[PDB]
Protein backbone atom coordinates (compact mmCIF):
# COMPACT_ATOMS: atom_id res chain seq x y z
CA UNK A 1 0.00 0.00 0.00
CA UNK A 2 1.29 3.39 -0.95
CA UNK A 3 0.15 6.75 1.10
CA UNK A 4 0.59 9.57 -0.77
CA UNK A 5 0.35 13.26 1.21
CA UNK A 6 -1.53 15.91 -1.34
CA UNK A 7 -1.22 18.49 1.67
CA UNK A 8 0.75 21.41 0.06
CA UNK A 9 2.73 21.47 3.87
CA UNK A 10 -0.64 22.50 5.74
CA UNK A 11 0.12 20.20 8.33
CA UNK A 12 3.23 22.36 9.61
CA UNK A 13 1.37 25.16 10.56
CA UNK A 14 0.79 24.76 14.66
CA UNK A 15 -2.93 25.17 16.07
CA UNK A 16 -4.33 25.09 12.63
CA UNK A 17 -7.83 25.74 14.11
CA UNK A 18 -7.03 28.75 16.10
CA UNK A 19 -4.98 30.30 13.08
CA UNK A 20 -7.64 29.96 10.28
CA UNK A 21 -10.44 31.14 13.05
CA UNK A 22 -8.25 34.45 13.97
CA UNK A 23 -7.98 34.77 9.44
CA UNK A 24 -11.27 34.88 9.22
CA UNK A 25 -12.25 37.02 12.45
CA UNK A 26 -9.68 39.70 11.18
CA UNK A 27 -11.53 39.32 7.42
CA UNK A 28 -15.16 39.57 9.28
CA UNK A 29 -14.42 42.48 11.48
CA UNK A 30 -12.42 44.71 8.84
CA UNK A 31 -15.40 44.02 6.52
CA UNK A 32 -18.40 44.82 9.00
CA UNK A 33 -15.72 47.89 10.48
CA UNK A 34 -15.28 49.42 7.36
CA UNK A 35 -19.18 49.00 6.23
CA UNK A 36 -20.54 50.58 9.37
CA UNK A 37 -18.24 53.45 9.42
CA UNK A 38 -19.22 54.18 5.49
CA UNK A 39 -22.99 54.21 6.39
CA UNK A 40 -22.48 56.55 9.10
CA UNK A 41 -20.60 59.11 7.03
CA UNK A 42 -23.32 58.69 4.36
CA UNK A 43 -25.83 59.51 6.82
CA UNK A 44 -23.96 62.37 8.70
CA UNK A 45 -23.39 63.82 5.38
CA UNK A 46 -27.24 63.64 4.46
CA UNK A 47 -28.28 65.00 7.48
CA UNK A 48 -25.53 68.00 7.27
CA UNK B 1 -20.41 69.25 25.91
CA UNK B 2 -18.88 66.82 28.17
CA UNK B 3 -19.06 63.24 27.65
CA UNK B 4 -19.47 60.81 30.61
CA UNK B 5 -18.84 57.13 32.05
CA UNK B 6 -20.66 55.34 34.43
CA UNK B 7 -18.96 53.76 37.01
CA UNK B 8 -19.39 50.53 38.84
CA UNK B 9 -20.78 52.36 41.84
CA UNK B 10 -23.38 54.06 38.95
CA UNK B 11 -21.35 57.28 39.31
CA UNK B 12 -20.70 59.03 35.87
CA UNK B 13 -17.24 60.76 35.70
CA UNK B 14 -16.53 62.57 32.30
CA UNK B 15 -14.09 61.04 30.36
CA UNK B 16 -14.07 63.88 27.29
CA UNK B 17 -15.78 66.28 25.18
CA UNK B 18 -18.38 66.48 22.28
CA UNK B 19 -17.08 69.22 20.18
CA UNK B 20 -18.98 69.83 16.49
CA UNK B 21 -18.59 73.32 14.49
CA UNK B 22 -19.76 73.53 11.60
CA UNK B 23 -20.87 76.40 9.16
CA UNK B 24 -23.92 76.59 6.66
CA UNK B 25 -25.72 73.08 7.04
CA UNK B 26 -29.37 71.70 7.20
CA UNK B 27 -29.45 69.91 10.72
CA UNK B 28 -27.00 69.06 13.67
CA UNK B 29 -24.97 64.87 12.82
CA UNK B 30 -24.34 64.94 16.52
CA UNK B 31 -27.94 64.92 17.96
CA UNK B 32 -28.85 62.55 14.83
CA UNK B 33 -26.49 59.93 15.66
CA UNK B 34 -27.11 60.26 19.78
CA UNK B 35 -30.68 59.46 18.51
CA UNK B 36 -30.41 56.47 16.06
CA UNK B 37 -27.54 55.06 18.35
CA UNK B 38 -28.05 55.56 22.07
CA UNK B 39 -31.13 56.20 24.01
CA UNK B 40 -32.53 59.12 25.39
CA UNK B 41 -32.66 59.26 29.39
CA UNK B 42 -35.79 61.04 30.59
CA UNK B 43 -36.25 62.30 34.15
CA UNK B 44 -39.47 62.52 34.51
CA UNK B 45 -41.56 59.02 34.96
CA UNK B 46 -45.52 59.26 34.36
CA UNK B 47 -47.53 56.84 36.78
CA UNK B 48 -49.57 54.56 35.01
CA UNK B 49 -52.57 56.37 35.77
CA UNK B 50 -53.13 59.64 36.86
CA UNK B 51 -54.19 60.00 40.38
CA UNK B 52 -56.80 63.17 40.21
CA UNK B 53 -56.49 65.96 42.93
CA UNK B 54 -59.28 68.44 42.51
CA UNK B 55 -61.71 70.64 40.42
CA UNK B 56 -61.62 74.25 41.39
CA UNK B 57 -63.50 77.25 40.74
CA UNK B 58 -61.98 80.21 40.57
CA UNK B 59 -62.94 84.15 38.77
CA UNK B 60 -60.68 87.04 37.28
CA UNK B 61 -61.28 90.57 39.07
CA UNK B 62 -63.28 92.97 37.69
CA UNK B 63 -60.41 95.47 37.39
CA UNK B 64 -56.78 94.45 36.07
CA UNK B 65 -55.58 97.66 37.50
CA UNK B 66 -54.46 96.27 40.96
CA UNK B 67 -52.59 93.96 39.21
CA UNK B 68 -50.66 96.29 37.21
CA UNK B 69 -49.78 98.35 39.91
CA UNK B 70 -48.66 95.88 42.28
Amino acid sequence: PVMADLNGGLQFVPELKEFTAKLRKELVETSEVRKAVSIETALEHKVV
Amino acid sequence: GPIKVELPTKETVEIGIVDYEAGASHGNPVVDFLKRNGSTLEQKVNLENPIPIAVLDSYTPSTNEPYARV
